[PDB]
């Protein structure tokens, strides 16, 4: 899903943050409540 | 004697072993080493919930993350979030004492096992203040800094104002002259003494009086590059001696408050800052509190001369206590003169620039740009070669220059994926980075599967690939190819090896791109056209936009090319939106996209002429809210520690409450 990317992005050559994870937002409310 | 005024010492003191335990067990005033022990414990405290981060591990530790972690040694896995946050309250508890001087040795040890916990758990957060605030927890574990301005002088009758022995200070002594002259050895290389490192610095505001009597090219080559080669040579010889301190302690103050404001390092210019009095006398915060008023010192320390104390050797043979602290004065500072240069043994960890970043004292030698990252991962059971995103379960950008990291990284993601139907990839980086300035160029081999690699650490790396030194000189060329082009057209400098070749996708975007050959002779391949084209010396070749091409590199010398290529929709969105500019002032996604700039002027203007006291009175809400956080988060996990786990939606309650910003 978000772990891959396709041959059209991922071949282009010329073209604080830690919580754009890819599982973060589900571990979060598991390990927190529903914030 | 002439040499005893200005070395502190006779020869005659290192004619023996007793006479050199005599001579580094000399007793000292403790004041010099208390006002330190004060200044480094405080600084840590400020430390921990900004840099060390206890207000972000809820972020980075979380449970039930698949993340790929990069620790020293592969067997340290990190504890559970309830229990991580005890390791940063241990380490809060231990750099508080260590502040106060409240049970000093076991404040020490509980502030020196969990940073160098968390230190050794995380590679990509290694630089060289966190390794120095590591050093300076390891030197003050067995100094005797309780002798002055603490509780334990208070508790302890035999640990106030009590003598010091001299390696306290030439230990702390002999590490500031290690950080500031095997820097400004390090500073020696090629890319520092002609000017390319930190070539942008010199357009701050705070070279503003340079540029009053040089050029903007002259500030960056003699103030920048051979004034902090020449400071940073020669800065703990000026610290040392009594007839050059006065002027040598005004050029590492300036060094220190620029690199404040310059760059965000943490607390490395403070922490530099408090220990250069450690090369004044030992006596000078007794003459500071001597010349404040006099209701004043009941609150300051005491003020009389210090008592005799064990850990010294009076003029009297010394005992083991004496014996093992000048054995430590003379293994630690050999210890540290070898470790910026134990290049050669650990050669696994040797990339384009030596070793492992953090322990080199390499500041700001080798600054990097990262062009093209791909990582290509193959399933095991089908075939089905298939691309990964470029940064997927890491928590940092740093593993794309190191081969150690890279080994963990693709290891690591050989046992995630099997979560996402991939079984057993085989995982080829094809990372584009150009150090200094120069060529874009592949340093990891783009075709041996990462995962089967063989990386060892004490082995050179067979997968790196060579810095190619011998297109150095080409720099001053590409300099004018990128000043010859308008503001429109971007250019991208890329040299490849004999036998690999690029295979690139322009997009639809990138209408009139081109490729001019500079040095060697590449064969440029439309896919879809299935026609190839072997280009010279400075010709150039028209690429088809929204398609693929490959550049085969046919040449036996490593060929050099660039890709001078021009945005065409960003074009056509800016003279349409200069369009519709001023038919604006003459009296529809293109008006989304329109009006979103507009206030994102007036933002960037308006943070240019708001005032003084409101960016200190915002900086320090910013700071209290990063206190707030990591106290109020730590006593949520505490409780689940103690209490137990509440339920969810109480934790719900907390979490909510302790994210909240306490005065915005
Ligand atoms: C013409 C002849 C010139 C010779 C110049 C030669 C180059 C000199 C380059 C200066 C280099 C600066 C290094 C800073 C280290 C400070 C050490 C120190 O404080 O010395 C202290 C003790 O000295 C000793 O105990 C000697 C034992 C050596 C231990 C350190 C060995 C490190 C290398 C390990 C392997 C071996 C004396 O300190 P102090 O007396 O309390 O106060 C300073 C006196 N002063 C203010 C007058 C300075
Ligand atoms: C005309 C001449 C000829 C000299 C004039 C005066 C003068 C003195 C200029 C120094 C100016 C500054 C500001 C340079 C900053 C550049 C730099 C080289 C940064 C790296 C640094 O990152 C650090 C800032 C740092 O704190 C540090 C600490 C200990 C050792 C080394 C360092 C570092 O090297
Ligand atoms: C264009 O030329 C390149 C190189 O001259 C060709 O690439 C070769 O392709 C074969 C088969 O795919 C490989 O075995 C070779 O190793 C490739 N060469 C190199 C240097 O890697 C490419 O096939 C040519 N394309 C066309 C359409 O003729
Ligand atoms: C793993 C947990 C329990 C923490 C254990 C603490 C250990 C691993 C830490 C604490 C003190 C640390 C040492 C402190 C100082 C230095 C000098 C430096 O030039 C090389 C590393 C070295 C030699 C460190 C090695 C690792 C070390 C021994
Ligand atoms: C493509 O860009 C180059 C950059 O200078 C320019 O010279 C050339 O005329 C452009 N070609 C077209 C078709 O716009
Ligand atoms: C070209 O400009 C557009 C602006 O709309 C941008 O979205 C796009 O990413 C740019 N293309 C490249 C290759 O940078």
């Amino acid at each position: 899903g978000a772990a891959f990317v396709s041959k059209q992005e991922g071949s282009e050559v010329v073209k604080d943050e830690l919580a754009d994870h890819i599982g973060f937002q589900e571990a979060y409310r598991r390990f927190y409540g529903p914030v | 004697s002439r040499i005893g005024k200005l070395l502190g010492f006779e020869w005659t003191d290192l004619s023996s072993w007793r006479r050199l335990v005599t001579l580094l067990n000399r007793p000292t005033d403790p004041a010099s080493l208390a006002v330190f022990r004060f200044l480094f414990g405080f600084l840590m405290v400020l430390d921990i919930p900004q840099e060390r981060g206890l207000s972000s591990l809820d972020r980075k530790y979380l449970d039930g993350l698949d993340v790929c972690r990069f620790p020293l040694l592969d067997a340290l896995r990190p504890l559970p979030l309830d229990w991580m946050y005890l390791v940063y309250t241990i380490m809060f508890l231990g750099a508080l004492g260590m502040m106060l001087g409240l049970c000093y040795r076991i404040s020490c040890v509980l502030f020196l096992l969990p940073y160098w916990y968390v230190f050794l758990l995380d590679k990509t957060s290694w630089n060289n203040h966190s390794y120095l605030y590591g050093l300076l927890a390891f030197q003050l574990t067995f100094m005797d800094a309780n002798h002055y301005w603490s509780v334990d002088g208070l508790l302890n009758a035999h640990r106030r104002n009590a003598h010091v022995p001299l390696w306290n200070y030439a230990v702390l002594r002999g590490q500031i002259f290690i950080v500031y002259f095997i820097a400004g050895v390090k500073k020696l290389d090629a890319d520092w003494v002609e000017g390319y490192s930190m070539e942008y610095l010199s357009r701050h505001w705070l070279f503003s009086p340079f540029k009053l009597l040089l050029s903007e090219e002259l500030t960056s080559l003699l103030v920048v590059h051979w004034g902090g080669l020449l400071l940073d040579l020669s800065a703990g010889f000026l610290l040392f001696f009594d007839v050059s301190r006065s002027i040598g302690l005004f050029f590492v103050s300036y060094f220190h408050c620029m690199n404040s404001q310059l760059f965000s390092i943490g607390m490395f210019s403070y922490v530099m800052l408090a220990s250069s009095p450690l090369f004044c006398s030992p006596e000078w915060p007794r003459k500071l509190v001597s010349y404040c008023p006099r209701r004043l010192q009941q609150l300051l320390p005491l003020k009389a001369a210090p008592q005799p104390s064990v850990s010294c050797v009076y003029k009297q043979k010394p005992g083991l206590r004496h014996q093992l602290g000048a054995a430590f004065t003379l293994l630690y500072l050999l210890e540290q003169l070898f470790l910026p240069y134990s290049h050669f043994l650990t050669q696994g960890y040797n990339n384009w620039t030596n070793g492992l970043y953090g322990y080199s004292w390499d500041m700001m030698v080798h600054s990097r740009s990262h062009q093209h990252v791909k990582i290509t991962y193959r399933d095991g059971r089908t075939g089905e070669l298939g691309y990964l995103n470029p940064g997927v379960f890491t928590q940092s950008r740093r593993w794309k220059d190191h081969a150690d990291m890279l080994k963990q990284y693709a290891t690591c993601l050989s046992r995630l994926l099997p979560k996402y139907n991939v079984t057993e990839p085989q995982i080829y980086f094809d990372i584009w980075v150009s150090i200094n300035d120069r060529f874009q160029q592949r340093i990891f081999d783009p075709r041996v599967d990462i995962v089967q690699a063989a990386w060892s650490p004490f082995q050179r790396t067979s997968w790196v690939q060579p810095l190619l030194m011998d297109l150095s000189p080409w720099r001053a060329k590409l300099q004018e190819i990128k000043s010859s082009l308008d503001n429109h057209t971007e250019v991208v400098f890329i040299a490849d090896f004999p036998g690999l070749h690029l295979e690139n996708f322009v997009s639809e975007d990138l209408g009139n791109t081109s490729i001019q050959l500079l040095q060697g002779e590449v064969t440029v391949e439309l896919v879809a056209e299935q026609k190839n084209q072997t280009l010279r010396e400075g010709e150039k070749m028209q690429l088809p936009a929204g398609e693929y091409h490959k550049v085969y590199t046919t040449s036996p010398s490593p060929s050099c090319y660039m890709y001078v290529y021009v945005n065409t929709t960003e074009l056509a969105l800016e003279q349409d939106l200069a369009y519709l500019q001023e038919l604006k002032e003459k009296v529809t996604p293109l008006v989304q996209t329109f009006l979103r700039r507009q206030q994102r002027l007036q933002e960037i203007e308006r943070r240019r002429n708001t005032p003084f006291h409101e960016r200190f009175f915002r900086f320090l809400l910013r700071k209290l809210y990063v206190f707030r956080r990591s106290f109020l988060m730590t006593c949520i996990s505490l409780r689940n520690l103690i209490l137990g786990r509440p339920s969810l939606e109480q934790l719900a309650q907390e979490v909510t409450y302790a994210n909240l910003r306490p005065f915005e």
